[PDB]
């Protein structure tokens, strides 16, 4: 109960980015499945209590 | 923590004894049945009166003071501490010499009348929780398991056997023939009323009377070429003693027996409510709502009054022409749980603490 | 017990909006479940479902606004304001989640409720704070395997290890914990003593660090 | 007698 | 007829579209009376409607109809043994629920459901009655008002066709129950179809595990009273004679371990049949081949019987499957607990091959932690791999902390009382921190403890302890002398072999010993630390702080933890004193339990305890003679007084604290007193042996069918306690306390059980040898926590 | 002290007898089994291992890498029956 009182208000957390994986010369890495993956989606809008989350009026 | 009941249980009446009833003596025996339900009741045949109890005792009694000629267990003792009770849930039935009954062990003992020693004994199938039915130098037996057996007077030996159907969950009670015209007819927990030949056990014909729902017929009656049948949760019923074609029927159970005298049949509905019935129709003539759940036994007619008693212990005489309390009485304050017994101008009772009584009225 | 009259909805509505203002979210919902029970088919019940979302997100009664979602997207899946309802399906399962080696399952739906979001519609405002919470859901489960492996590490258990590795390198390769758990593998590939793959691992490391 | 109150 | 529009009057909540849709008839259709019916009967159906009337207006096809009220709320009154949640589960289960409408014409079907559901749980003379109340723009709240009743319990429980064993004997070993005294914790008396299933596998297990293969349960039969509160069982069955087992012949695909089977199937040819050496077998040879890689080795036994000679000879089939392997293990609800915490209980390891034992060993080892309501199982295949699985285990998480509060009574504690806040699972760690406290008529106790049950990967574990304890020994049956006392510990724990255990550690403690009778045992004690303090008053104070290197050892095997029939259970303890600490001592204790059957049923049985106890100082010094040990009561040595046994007080001639007439005073000068004085009041020794040779036995009066849960015991104790520093040449006139031939022995009978105050232990016991100054009390107890 | 510590494929050494230098996967994994691990580094090369540790008595550790070509065919064992 306590625990989801504090995200639920406004708790917004930044995580190191995420940087590619080297392969080197004469192997290869794996495949990676695309299962878990992030597209780029373009466009500057808010975050972290900038951005309002209260339902429209429709 | 408190307990409550969903149905509210009815008060004591308040009456006028047009006669005063007496208790013109009891006799006690051992512990009686106690707080279980059983068939286990007196009897009465040439001025004396054997009863027993569910451990293993029987008595024989004088019917007119009370004393006792014999007595005898039927415990098995292992020496001088160890004892088993015998666990006695048969109706005392005394016919020629003999004293027939039945345990819960799967056990039918066959005593003789004089010193009490036993004439015989016989395993059955299951529980005989039934009044072992004489007729035909046959001995009927119902046991719990739906099985009805018919063992000789003087040997014991099974002559024959019949498989009932059984439901899952039933009522604890089996239902005892009746003869008639050389043949028995006969109930079960399933809800059918079932005819036997007695010889063989060919099965004549059988009938379903009833109407997680039970249905149990408890010991019909018949007159003149008419059974007549009575469930529980169910219908009463009228059969044809030869076709089993219901003639009519009526919209009442009780498990407890009821009489049919003249052309009037007094029953014990469920929900304890003294009825008197015709016998053309099942027009209803009076009702008697005054006892409503207190546990009342089968009626009895004595000097054309009904007799009925109660888990308070209280016998209530009642008029059968209106339907009026003519008398009610205290006797006894463990309570009535087993039928009555009338005869040869005799009215015997037995409570749950096996303390026998015989009333009269002066 | 919160009892409500039968004042006509307007009033309603427009209290349990001057509730919401001020930072009260107990009261509202009272207001907002009667106008629903009350009039399951007014004008506006939609938009009184779309305030139930919130006001039971703000408030802690998360189950209820998952069935209050799945119901909104069974019943109206064409509502132009259907996106805010996926956001907040992603927002309730990750306040689910609530820590790194416990149950991740919620993180996985988090995940795939984002991925559904910001694939569907990328000119939204719900979804840039959506790419900023998969990169910590990535990072999370990253860390979980990572703890898994640590443990069979402790154990005594090269294969396992091996494997979990693997799989981190197959679903998350682009993370910080994946960086700090080939070590792991290159440590069980000597211990069964293969070498050749151990030196492929530090290949690897030494090519990136 | 020994109660417990799992709280 | 042509139908050029179609109309509607009442449609409220089911759009226009929902219902043209639904319709088979539709605008611009020929249209007869069949089709009309078909539509209202469709309208009908649809749940949403109450009364439908299609009719044709001057041209159009108009349509009445009454909505069904929606509900708004379902309330109850009179559910005391259900829940309301519960209900409300069961009925939406049901259909009907908040947002639908009420159907008017199932009223008495949902009374009888509800009626139903209270049947199931036990009560069967319930009334349940649904009130409707009707409320504007159409809704409607339904009120359920449930007259309960009286519950129905067992009354009988009867068996019929048994000739061998009495019934009491086979219900003695049944979870149903038709007797239960107030005495005693022996089950409810209500039924269900559950516990009767599993009785009724006892019973065929108690019969095929006596040689009685031919058991068979013919039937069984449930009954109720007219009145329907009493319950009646019979089962019938038909016992047959009993059979031996002349041999056994293993066939199947055993993989070439034909040779390490057939040791696993060797008898005595000529023994009686049983069915749990069987299923013995059986799983030995399935443990087996899961050693050798087969994960599901299905294993079957079929009998061959032989009535002629009564023999039977079993067949035993081998299917050794194909081998498993596992990818990965999961665990899901852990939202508290860590993946290690149910990583490390798990004996199937990810990343090798499969053994289904070891899943269910892991599921049991999950159950014992206390962390988990409910554990289950899943062993799931992967997509596109015949030999390769994905084990998961799904759990359900339960509160750990736990306020608890204690009372009893007995002979040795008088009244004592135990308080205690406990938590198993801080912040999902698997670490156990504790404040625990307890209070008697001589001493105080209070402890908060920490504990790691994985400090190392094997089990090892690692405490820690800080305690404060107080102690009044005249409280005791002992001289006067108060002790205080704070301190901590930390002791490691390492299991070897799933019985034996030990464990090692060190610890600080700090005395405060006051009000001190003056004696002799005592100052030959403070000499040897240097003290000179005074015979004439009892104003003495003495404090100590000590390190100790504590060492320990344990044994356990009993087959039960209650009631106990074979097996022994074995404590060493120790403890030195290192250099630093102010004293010099070492100390050593032993206690020893050993039970022995002498038949098969386990009902008599030997029990034989021993206990024994020695320390003593290093450096010249004496052991302090508050770590002395104490012999008397109803644990060592009964039928005398508590702490009485072993060396008596030798006091010196010294004023009191405060004098004052009518009291009892050991040897003050306000008394004529100018010498030492004997005295019967104990001070213990640093020497100890003691021994008991009981002999236990049915309860012989009390019924068969619970007179499994009492235990009755004949006993014989004997016992020595003595001082090994006693100079008996100083000290003539007084006795010899040195003398370990002293022996004190008692005899008597006792008996245990359960109750519902507490566990119970009475013991009637008379001494025959003992000594001056040694006090008696026969009759003791304990109603304990 | 602790418990029995097994990793990997059972080799029952009738299998590896099975094999023989032209055998497809499939044959290979009718015969063995399919292996819980592999070289993920672009090459095709298998690797059954089968390692057991019971409680403080020693490792048992017996290797077998099977290298394959391009179209699934193998070309080279390498068995190693205890380690060093």
């Amino acid at each position: 109960r306590y625990k989801r009182q504090v995200s639920g208000d406004e708790a917004y957390l930044e995580a190191a980015p995420l940087a590619e994986l080297h392969a080197p010369a004469g192997m290869i890495l794996p495949v990676t499945s695309g299962d878990y993956a992030i597209p780029v989606t373009n466009g500057s809008g808010a975050v972290g209590k900038a951005l309002d989350i209260r339902p429209p009026a429709q | 923590n408190s307990e409550e009941d969903v149905v509210k249980m009815s008060p004591l009446p308040t009456v006028e004894n047009q006669f005063t009833p007496t208790t013109a003596w009891s006799t006690s025996v051992g512990s009686g049945i106690g707080n279980f339900y059983s068939n286990l009741h007196p009897a009465l045949a040439d001025n004396v009166v054997y009863a027993a109890d569910r451990a293993g005792l029987v008595k024989a009694l004088n019917a007119d003071d009370g004393k006792e000629i014999w007595s005898v267990s039927l415990a098995e003792k292992d020496g001088w501490f160890s004892k088993e009770p015998a666990l006695l849930s048969g109706g005392v039935t005394v016919s020629g010499g003999h004293v027939y009954i039945g345990s819960e062990k799967a056990q039918v003992y066959a005593l003789n009348t004089s010193d009490g020693t036993v004439a015989w004994q016989t395993k059955v199938a299951g529980e005989a929780l039934s009044r072992p039915v004489v007729s035909d130098g046959l001995v009927l037996i119902h046991t719990s398991n739906g099985q009805l057996q018919a063992l000789n007077e003087a040997d014991g030996a099974v002559k024959w056997t019949v498989n009932l159907d059984m439901p899952s969950l039933s009522l604890r009670g089996e239902s005892a023939p009746t003869t008639a015209f050389g043949a028995a007819v006969v109930g079960g927990d399933n809800g059918r009323v079932s005819a036997v030949l007695m010889e063989q056990g060919q099965m004549i014909w059988q009938q379903r009377i009833s109407q997680r729902l039970s249905d149990v017929d408890t010991t019909p009656v018949v007159v003149n070429g008419v059974v007549f049948a009575l469930a529980y949760n169910g219908n009463l019923t009228a059969l044809d003693l030869r076709s089993g074609q219901i003639m009519w029927k009526r919209e009442l159970g009780s498990v407890n027996d009821f009489i049919v005298d003249g052309n009037r049949i007094y029953l014990v509905d469920q929900n304890d409510r003294v009825m008197a019935l015709t016998i053309d129709g099942g027009v209803t003539l009076w009702t008697q709502s005054d006892l409503l759940h207190r546990l009342l036994t089968s009626p009895v007619l004595y000097n054309g009054n009904l007799v009925v008693g109660d888990s308070e212990g209280y016998l209530h005489w009642i008029n059968v022409e209106d339907g009026r309390f003519v008398a009610q009485q205290k006797v006894d304050s463990s309570g009535f749980q087993t039928e009555p017994v009338a005869a040869d101008g005799k009215l015997l009772i037995q409570a749950k603490d096996g303390t026998v009584y015989s009333i009269t009225r002066w | 017990k919160e009892e409500v009259p039968d004042n006509p909805p307007n009033e309603i509505y427009a209290t349990a909006q001057q509730k919401l203002q001020d930072g009260n979210w107990r009261q509202a919902i009272t207001q907002l479940e009667a106008l629903d029970n009350r009039y399951p088919f007014g004008p506006y019940s939609q938009q009184v479902q779309l305030d139930l979302i919130y006001a039971y997100y703000k408030n802690a009664d998360l189950p209820l606004a998952q069935a209050a979602i799945d119901r909104f997207i069974r019943l109206n899946p064409t509502h132009p304001n259907i996106d805010y309802v996926m956001y907040m399906r992603g927002l309730t399962n990750m306040a689910l989640d609530d820590r790194s080696d416990r149950d991740p399952q919620h993180a996985r739906a988090a995940f795939s409720d984002f991925s559904k979001l910001v694939r569907g519609y990328p000119n939204s405002q719900y979804t840039t704070d959506a790419t900023k919470r998969l990169v910590f859901l990535k990072d999370r489960l990253a860390k979980y395997e990572y703890s898994v492996a640590e443990y069979y590490t402790e154990r005594g258990a090269w294969v396992a290890v091996v494997n979990r590795v693997e799989g981190m390198l197959r679903d998350y390769p682009d993370t910080q914990a994946t960086r700090d758990a080939l070590p792991l593998m290159e440590n069980a590939y000597r211990q069964m003593q293969m070498n050749a793959q151990a030196e492929k691992v530090a290949k690897i490391i030494a090519a990136n660090s | 007698w020994n109660w417990s109150k799992s709280f | 007829f042509v139908v050029k529009d179609i109309h509607f009057e009442g449609l409220q909540r089911v759009a226009v579209g929902a219902a043209l849709l639904s319709m088979p008839v539709r605008t611009g259709d020929t249209v007869n009376d069949e089709d009309i019916s078909n539509t209202i009967r469709a309208l009908f159906a649809t749940g949403n409607f109450e009364d439908v009337r299609v009719l044709r207006d001057g041209d159009t096809l108009l349509v009445q109809v009454k909505e069904r009220p929606t509900i708004a709320s379902i309330t109850f009154s009179g559910n005391k043994s259900v829940k309301d949640d519960m209900l409300k589960q069961n009925l939406e289960a049901s259909g009907v629920r908040v947002g639908e409408s009420l159907d008017r014409t199932t009223i008495a079907d949902i009374e009888k459901g509800l009626e139903d559901f209270y049947y199931s749980v036990g009560k069967y003379s319930a009334s349940v009655k649904a009130v409707v109340t009707p409320l504007p723009r159409n809704r409607v709240d339904l009120k359920l008002v449930f007259q309960e009743g009286v519950s129905a319990e067992i009354q009988q429980i009867n068996i019929v066709g048994n000739h061998a064993f009495t019934t009491d004997e086979l219900i003695s070993h049944f979870q149903l129950r038709d007797e239960v005294p107030w005495w005693n914790v022996v089950g409810d008396r209500k039924y269900q179809k559950q516990k009767l299933a599993g009785d009724l596998e006892t019973l065929r297990s108690y019969y095929l595990d006596r040689g009685y293969a031919r058991f068979n349960i013919d039937s069984t039969q449930v009954s109720l009273t007219p009145d329907k509160k009493g319950i009646y069982v019979t089962v019938n069955i038909t016992e047959g004679d009993q059979y031996k087992l002349s041999g056994v012949e293993v066939s199947g695909n055993l993989a070439g371990h034909s040779a390490e089977i057939e040791q696993l199937t060797k008898i005595e040819p000529g023994e009686l049949y049983n069915g749990t050496k069987v299923t013995k077998m059986e799983d030995d040879i399935k443990k087996l081949l899961g050693r050798y890689g087969y994960a599901y080795p299905r294993v079957q036994s079929m009998p061959e019987i032989n009535d002629a000679d009564k023999t039977v000879k079993l067949r035993v089939n081998v299917d050794a499957g194909n081998r498993f392997y596992v990818r990965k293990i999961r665990f899901e609800g852990n939202d508290t607990s860590k993946d290690a915490v149910l990583r490390r209980e798990m004996r199937q390891m990810e990343g090798a091959w499969l053994g289904s034992d070891l899943v269910d060993q892991g599921k049991e080892r999950l159950n014992r932690l206390g962390f988990f309501e409910t554990v289950d199982t899943d062993t799931q295949r992967v997509p596109g791999s015949p030999d390769q699985v994905d084990v998961v285990y799904k759990v359900k998480e339960r509160n750990t902390g736990s306020f608890n509060f204690g009372i009893g009574y007995g002979t040795e504690s008088g009244v004592s009382f135990q308080a205690g806040v406990q938590q198993d699972n801080w912040l999902g760690t698997g670490y156990a921190v504790g404040i625990n406290g307890t209070k008697n008529d001589y001493q105080t106790y209070a402890e908060l403890s920490v504990t790691n049950p994985y400090f190392t990967v094997d089990g090892v574990s690692l405490g820690g302890r800080l305690f404060y304890n107080d102690f009044q020994a005249d409280d005791a049956d002992l001289s006067d002398y108060t002790n205080k006392s704070y301190g901590t510990d930390v002791t490691l724990g390492f299991p070897i072999n799933e019985y034996n255990s030990l464990r090692a550690g060190l610890g600080y403690v700090h005395n405060s010993l006051s009000n001190m009778q003056p004696q002799v045992a005592m100052w030959r004690y403070l000499y040897s630390m240097g003290e000179h303090p005074s015979t004439s008053d009892q104003d003495n104070s003495f404090k100590t702080d000590d390190f100790t290197f504590n060492y320990g050892w344990t044994y356990n095997k009993l087959d039960r933890g209650y009631f106990p029939t074979d097996g022994s259970r074995v404590n060493l303890t120790g403890k030195v004193t290192i250099p630093g600490s102010d004293n010099e001592y070492y100390k050593v204790t032993l206690d020893t339990a050993t039970y022995v059957p002498i038949d098969d049923d386990h009902k008599w049985v030997v029990l034989g305890r021993t206990r024994w106890g020695y320390g003593d100082g290093l450096g010249g010094k004496e052991m302090p003679f508050y770590e002395n040990f104490y012999a008397g009561g109803s644990s060592t040595v009964r039928g005398f007084q508590s702490n009485t046994i072993g060396p008596k007080a030798v006091y010196f001639p010294h004023q009191a604290s405060n004098y004052d007439p009518d009291y009892d005073y050991e040897c003050a000068t306000q008394d004529g007193a100018k010498d030492l004085c004997k005295s019967d009041d104990a001070v213990g020794g640093n020497a100890m042996a003691v021994a008991s040779l009981e002999f236990i036995t049915p309860t012989p009066f009390i019924s068969d069918k619970y007179a499994n849960s009492v235990r009755t015991s004949f006993f014989w104790d004997m016992g020595t306690v003595w001082d090994t520093n006693w100079d008996s040449s100083q000290y003539s006139g007084y006795p010899d306390y040195s003398d370990p031939s002293n022996i004190r022995m008692s005899a008597g009978i006792a008996l245990q059980w359960m109750s519902p105050l507490g566990p119970l232990v009475f013991s009637y016991a008379q001494p025959f040898k003992k000594y001056d100054g040694d006090k008696a009390e026969q009759f003791q107890f304990n109603i304990g926590k | 002290y602790r418990p029995d510590i097994n990793q990997g494929n059972y080799l029952t050494a009738n299998d590896v007898s099975k094999i023989r230098v032209g055998m497809t996967q499939q044959q290979v994994a009718y015969a063995l089994g399919t292996p819980l691990m592999s070289d993920p580094f672009g090459t095709n090369t298998w690797f059954y291992v089968f390692r057991q540790q019971p409680g403080h008595e020693g490792v048992t550790q017996q290797t077998l890498t099977l290298t394959f070509n391009s179209s699934g065919v193998l070309t080279n064992i390498d068995n190693k029956p205890a380690l060093s």
